[PDB]
């Protein structure tokens, strides 16, 4: 519960912020190169299913 | 030893019977691993008394929950002692403070 | 040295009843599917510990 | 005191230090709680419980 | 010995798609396994060179929040869409590409005006949606070739005011490889109960096959570290 | 240009502060490199760094660690704790036997040991035991191996050796000569370029090693087990 609330928050300034990113496949790539922290609020195309 | 202690191990150790407590001060004269030899003082002695005491250290034997009790010389050669001092470490013990 | 192999083969999938006593209610035995580790401990699988 | 006594030995007042991950190397976001604590053994042993 | 260490068998490369694989192996010793996959991730995502598209210039937009008429999608938008274009280049350092349409229906990446030295990987990626052909989109693509992901940030300054009235930036990750993720599991030999086996799950553009993107990456280091080694 | 082609450190600088304390100097490693080999450097030296270590203590009428002998002010336990703290280097062969015999009242060291011209000691004033009477003497026999990384007795007694005698007694071995490994890099100012950096290892052993020769033999591990993933079909 730690973790995922840790993860799921936000910070109103961090690293890379602002920058749009085309999936979270990128997003995975932004943060393993600490180019852009976890709370980092930034738009993203995401797919849903129904 | 315990970085961070609340005092009362000094006592607590002096106290329980764990520990060797040299009953007359004095000089030490021999120490080995399994006997401890004490001079006591000129003032020290009874009137007609050898001046020499012998301790000797219970090394390894079971203790009653099945753990190790045994006991370690903790003084140099030479080295002054006075009465109530502790002469031998046992079990769980640094120097006379408990080391749980 | 072949014993352990056989050990191996033989549990592949067998699963073996566990319970921690004492037993309050009918989640308090659960049936898993073992793996062999190391020591002298059971590993459990964090989240059926509540 | 204790910050007295912190502040003698040239470690950071604050008592939390930064800390490096041993198998990915970079640093936890957050400073991390390093201290000296007494820790004992107790007579209940594994290998004989088992 | 205490030479001699245990060496690993490609034990398979389950395959699943052209850019999309798990590549497994075993036995490592005490640490190798997460020592390599740690080592294998930081080289692939943040040192193996490419292409990418970095520089775009669409007549009629002022900014990145401008706007253009005909077209659904957005300005954002549509530099997201060519976000993903997967090119590369034969031998050419640093090559300029052009597209411009008219047609109701779709602008697809298929559409762009073929370069010798220019090879699209995946045509059939549609660039955007045209509503009317009254309308004429035309852009102007820049390509260049280099190492690691750059973002807008490191590209945007008062030094770089130059850039003509009409320019957009694009954050291009030249790396070919979309995702590494490494983890390790507690395997067994002869009677030695702990070892570590690693399984590789990889990702890539069209551009590169996964073996050859683990290949190249191992070269990389193996080639960074070749002087070191007192041996052959 | 040049995005082809990569450029390949040199240990640049070597150091010796401490016998058991050096820093060395890797330079010029790019940008994100640093860390890359930082790390693998550190872990590998940590592991798998060659060691000598001490598996055997023959004494005069001792016949278990938990006994004890008269002029010693030390247990045999804590004679053996010490000895796994004595560090030796040979060179020329595998496997070797040192002697050690003192009568004197008084400490005793690691320097009083007869050993041959092919052992060395680092440290040599390291205490081993106290003796307390004159007419009483310590006489051991001692058998270093060459070994990697920690193995218990519990594990060694799976040899399961037959005919093993009494007056022979078994000591934990740990063979890893690293203690610490720091590494830090920063930026250099090589060849008016940017974008490179410096890395400089900080390393405290316990001086049976030399610093250019372990980071040599941990380059050359790594490259070895490398060499799977580049021959990938």
């Amino acid at each position: 519960v730690l973790g995922l609330y840790y993860m799921t928050r936000d910070c109103v300034n961090a690293k890379g912020e602002g920058m749009v990113l085309t999936g979270p496949k990128e997003a995975e790539r932004l943060y393993r190169s600490g180019l852009a922290s976890l709370h980092a609020r930034v738009k993203v195309r995401i797919t849903e299913y129904e | 030893k315990p970085l961070v202690g609340t005092g009362m191990e000094r006592a607590v150790a002096v106290d329980s019977g764990v520990t060797a407590v040299a009953k007359r001060g004095g000089v030490v004269q021999y120490v080995d691993a399994s006997r401890i030899v004490i001079k006591v003082n000129e003032d020290e002695m009874y009137p007609g008394e050898a001046g020499i005491d012998i301790y000797n250290l219970t090394k390894y034997t079971r203790s009653n929950q099945n753990t190790c009790i045994n006991q370690m010389p903790c003084v140099s050669l030479g080295e002054p002692v006075e009465r109530g001092d502790v002469l031998a470490d046992g079990p769980s013990t640094d120097l006379g403070e408990l080391a749980l | 040295a072949v014993v352990w192999d056989i050990l191996d083969e033989v549990i592949r999938e067998h699963p073996v009843l566990l319970n921690r006593a004492p037993t309050l209610h009918r989640l308090g035995i659960q049936a898993f599917e073992p793996v062999l580790i190391e020591g002298k401990a059971i590993q459990l699988h964090p989240l059926v510990c509540a | 005191e204790i910050k007295e006594l912190l502040k003698l030995g040239d470690l950071p007042t604050s008592g939390q230090i930064r800390l490096y991950d041993g198998r990915t190397g970079e640093q936890f976001e957050r400073p991390v709680t390093v201290g000296y604590m007494y820790m004992l053994k107790l007579n209940h042993l594994v290998d004989d419980k088992m | 010995s205490v030479t001699e260490f245990l060496k690993p068998r490609l034990v398979d490369i389950e395959q699943v798609s052209s850019t999309h694989a798990k590549v497994t192996l075993e036995p490592l010793e005490r640490g190798f396994g997460h020592t390599l996959g740690n080592a294998l991730r930081r080289i692939l995502l943040s040192s193996m060179p490419g292409c990418a598209v970095t520089e775009v210039e669409i007549d009629g937009v002022l900014h990145e929040y401008s706007t253009k008429e005909g077209v659904q999608e957005d300005i954002l938008e549509i530099l997201l869409n060519l976000k993903g274009l997967a090119v590369r280049v034969q031998g050419k350092d640093e090559v300029i590409l052009t597209l411009n349409k008219s047609g109701i229906g779709p602008v697809t990446a298929a559409d762009i005006t073929h370069d010798g030295d220019v090879e699209i990987v995946k045509p059939q990626h549609v660039i955007c949606h045209l509503t009317d052909e009254n309308a004429s989109i035309s852009m102007r693509i820049k390509v260049q070739r280099g190492r690691g992901y750059v973002p807008a940030s490191t590209r945007i300054h008062s030094e770089e005011d130059e850039r003509p009235i009409g320019r957009l930036l694009v954050d291009a990750c030249y790396s070919p490889v979309e995702r590494i993720a490494y983890n390790v599991e507690a395997a067994r030999v002869e009677q030695r109960t702990d070892l570590d086996k690693l399984v590789i799950e990889m990702e890539t553009n069209g551009t590169i096959d996964p073996e050859e993107a683990i290949r190249r990456a191992a070269t990389i280091l193996a080639e960074q570290l070749e002087a070191f080694v007192d041996l052959r």
